[PDB]
């Protein structure tokens, strides 16, 4: 049998695997990061005004 | 190239061992002549993954601040959030070692498993057809000895922490009286409670190995048996699922480590 | 021992600290030992058995009501007269009859 | 010789047992989810997300036994 | 002796156990669904979509196991 | 010739498992439907429809195993 | 000659499995009828009609498997 | 020879499975009768009417199985 | 010849299925009696009569199996 | 002289099935004893004597099954 | 030859069945205890001592199945 | 030579029992976890750390049987 | 000779059944543990202590069958 | 499959990574966290007596 078909198979699969990840998995990562990052911004705002 | 599908499949199930008596690499045919025959591919991938965690983290460890973190640093301190959040409630003693123990287990175990999604034939090609290497496979955890070494490490730690924090005088009482507590049962008691202890690390080693061994084998079969169009549509759903497995096994090993030790010492 | 209060809307029937009781719940008999689980249920008309702390066993008739439990404090919200949807519907008709007059 | 097809009988037992193990164990889990979902319907995501954790492990072991079913069918 | 008939027997046990696993698991799942319907008639078009998503996780391992038994009808 | 009895032991196990798998599965489902009916009589005309939806899925997989029950009589 | 008594032995297996399927399925169904009946006996005539519908679906699939058991016994 | 042993072994599984199927089915159905009877004892005579009627449905399928088991044992 | 050993296994398997079917069936039945009996002390004498009546139905078919077990032990 | 190979097998299968039947049956019963105890601990003396009375029946068929297991094991 | 090879088959399968019984049973009885403790924790000592009495009877039948399982392993 | 094939078979049955044992056990345990979450959604992170204390023990014995199943595959 | 595989498979059956007994016994014990936690989280630190004692017994018999399964592999 | 000396080889690699992150990565990160947790606490604490 030919094996060269494995190059097309594994290339196409890995692209589509990234498409699912980027559109559904990177957003929750970045959003839990943004949600965590906000605590420093609130903490600095509340500490600045309350030192003032 | 005379590799029949069954034979092509064989080469991915075969390791790249040394032999210390002859100081030589194993070819794809010859057997392990002795115990002294380390699996070079599993170690080589395992330590490079270890360095790219330790280097990235230590770069940010030197630089972390109480202001708004850098975005990359934010993910590091967030995974420190998950780690510290688990440690923070399941552990109650003073010990320092518990937290970095759990952290270095979680992130390093994950790194081994994340490499499995990497295309199954690609990197063995640069192994064989570039640097002249008779075999490869690209998942450290799919080789039993790494999982046993870490799980028997935790077994050492179970003995060590438990004896440290209650001594032999009570450790003997627990290991012999339980579960029926009445003095005639003691000899039969210890048999059941002994092998119960040894079943704890074994549960770590086997479960972790088996999922990543059986993970890679499906990718071996996907590559070996099928035409290109049917390789991509079968590989996509399997990647979605193997995401979930390679994360959960890292999380389970972490939690179980802390729980197993906590159960003995606290 | 636990603090029990048996009360009704008009008057408070009984109270104090208690070793245990036996009560006819809507579904069946229940015994409140020290520190029993949280509970809510309706209770049937009849005698209920009290054993007050220091063992003074007693009978209280109740025309019904609600039982609640939590480990430190327990109470029974007793009704005064036999309650039935049919009987209350009969009273509702009786009430209208007066309105006409 | 028959020997290759005796292994087909081995894989048949192993995969069938896996199919019971999978679909019963998730059917128990899914039943408690759907009954709960009718009682607590705002929070069906919060149930769903945790449900998929349990589903992951429940299917993982029957996936191995089906794998060994694939393996032994090829021998 | 029986080489071809034993692979047909291997598909018999495999196709039978696969029928059990599926049929019970979605039977339990549907039973707990019908208690939700019998209690909360305002939720039913939501609940049905949740029923199908869970049922999309129930049937997979059975649907593999029938596959290798039909492949043994190719064999 | 011995091949004939191996078809019937195959045919018996395929059909017999499939007969259990369906019969328990709809039996369980039918029990939750009846007390749902005992709770909520005006829903029973609705619940008749809902019951039959789940019945189709519980049949679908064993229907494969009985179909092969014909093909082993064909064999 | 081994053949005739194996054929009837496998046919009896197919019958015996289907008899458990039927017996347990109406047993489970029948429990939810009797305990529901005990709360409100005026429903028991209404509920009996509902019993006979649900049981009517349950005893389709086993009664086929017993009918094939007699058809294999015939010839 | 095999032929006597296969006849009585076929009969032993027919009675063995019919013994489980009926004993579990009546045991389940009876447990729901004993719970209901604790609820209200004046129902227990009314409940016996429904218990024996519904037990006749449960009994009818296993009673085929033991009749055919005995007929094939005698034949 | 084999006729001694097989008959013990023949009585052993049939006695095993009878032993399960009995002990589960009254185990289920007797459990619901203890729950119902704990509900209502007035009823425990009344309910005790019903426990024995219903137990007599469950134990019949297992007794046919263990009776035939002794008959085959002797014969 | 093979025959004692099945004589060790016949004792093992019948004791194993009786070990499941007994341990599940009183295991189910013993849980309902504990429910009744926690519901009314003044009746743990009455429910414990009752539990012993009921469990005498539950083990009876398995108690004969272990006795035949001893007989076939020694002889 | 075969008598000693099958001696391995018997003692192992007897203990496998007894390990089911002796662990399902006190798991069930374990869950009702751990619930009863969560109900009435003043009576965890009283329930635990009560629970030991019930457990000893559960174990009694399975312990003898290990006893025979080692006696066949020794002899 | 049959020595090889029957070793293949012995792994496949041992594997299927371990797959069923794990998949059902954590399915049951996970179902009560999802009931707790639907009842009490404030505590679900606390319950999550409880559910994983228990889940590892359910897996422990089935994973040993997988370890022997893979060794009898490997050797 | 083949007798070497049948003594190995004897370990395989001992392991297989013992793994189901221990897995489900721990799972039912664990499922009711979560119902205690679902009502009352302040109890769960107590309840982990009593759970581990009761779980200790659930292992006591299956762990014997585990070790003998390891020995029978080596011997 | 193969029982192998890799089990010792990994024991040496594991302990050295544990020490790398223990003595050089975790204390710096967790000190920067707990020092941030304190700093934000001062903001509410300053205002606590400011209005009161």
């Amino acid at each position: 049998m030919n094996l060269n078909a494995t190059i097309l198979g594994q290339a196409i699969a890995f692209v589509l695997f990234v498409l699912f990840c980027m559109k559904y998995v990177w957003p929750p990562l970045m959003a839990a990061i943004e949600k965590r990052q906000k605590e420093i911004a609130d903490g600095l705002a509340s500490a600045e005004r309350a030192h003032k | 190239e005379n590799m029949t599908p069954q034979d092509y499949i064989g080469h991915h199930l075969n390791n790249l061992q040394l032999d210390l008596r002859t100081f030589s690499l194993v070819d794809p045919q010859n057997p392990p002549a002795t115990f002294w025959t380390i699996n070079i591919d599993s170690m080589f991938f395992s330590v490079v993954l270890g360095l790219l965690f330790l280097v990235l983290f230590r770069s940010v460890a030197k630089k972390a601040t109480s202001g708004v973190p850098g975005k990359f640093q934010t993910a590091i301190e967030l995974v420190i959030g998950f780690v510290n959040g688990s440690v923070k409630d399941m552990y109650h003693g003073k010990s320092k070692l518990i937290a970095p123990l759990a952290l270095t287990i979680f992130v390093w175990v994950f790194l081994m498993n994340l490499m499995d999604l990497l295309p199954i034939d690609l990197l063995p090609y640069i192994a064989e057809h570039v640097l002249g290497l008779p075999a490869l496979r690209v998942v450290p955890s799919a080789d039993v000895n790494v999982t046993l070494s870490m799980a028997l490490g935790v077994f050492i730690l179970i003995l060590f922490y438990s004896i440290k924090m209650k001594g032999i005088g009570g450790f003997t009482k627990e290991l012999t009286l339980q579960p029926f507590n009445h003095w005639a049962f003691i000899p039969v008691n210890l048999i059941l409670e002994g092998v119960s202890l040894l079943s704890k690390p074994v549960s770590l080693g086997l479960r972790l190995f088996g999922n990543m061994y059986a993970g890679e084998l499906i990718f071996i079969l996907i590559a070996g048996l099928l035409p290109w169009w049917s390789q991509w549509i079968l590989n996509v759903p399997w990647a979605i699922f193997h995401i979930l497995i390679i994360t959960l096994q890292a999380f389970i090993f972490m939690v179980l480590t802390i729980v197993y030790l906590s159960m003995a010492s606290e | 021992t636990y603090h029990l209060d048996v009360v009704s809307a008009e008057q408070q029937m009984f109270s104090g600290l208690v070793e245990k009781i036996q009560v006819t719940g809507s579904e069946g008999e229940l015994g409140i030992y020290p520190g029993h689980a949280p509970l809510l249920t309706a209770i049937k008309p009849g005698m209920i058995r009290i054993v007050k702390q220091h063992g003074h066993e007693e009978f209280i008739y109740l025309s019904g009501g609600i039982l609640e439990v939590q480990p430190g404090n327990v109470t029974v919200l007793a009704d005064t007269a036999i309650r039935g949807q049919d009987l209350d519907e009969a009273r509702a008709m009786e009430a209208k009859r007066k309105a006409e007059e | 010789n028959l020997n290759m097809d005796l292994l087909y009988m081995a894989a048949a037992v192993m995969m069938g047992l896996a199919a019971i193990g999978a679909a019963i164990g998730i059917g128990i889990l899914g039943g408690k989810f759907l009954e709960g979902a009718a009682r607590q319907p705002d929070l069906i995501p919060l149930l769903r997300t945790q449900f998929f954790i349990v589903m992951g492990l429940v299917d993982a072991i029957p996936m191995i036994a089906v794998g060994l079913g694939l393996y032994v069918m090829f021998a």
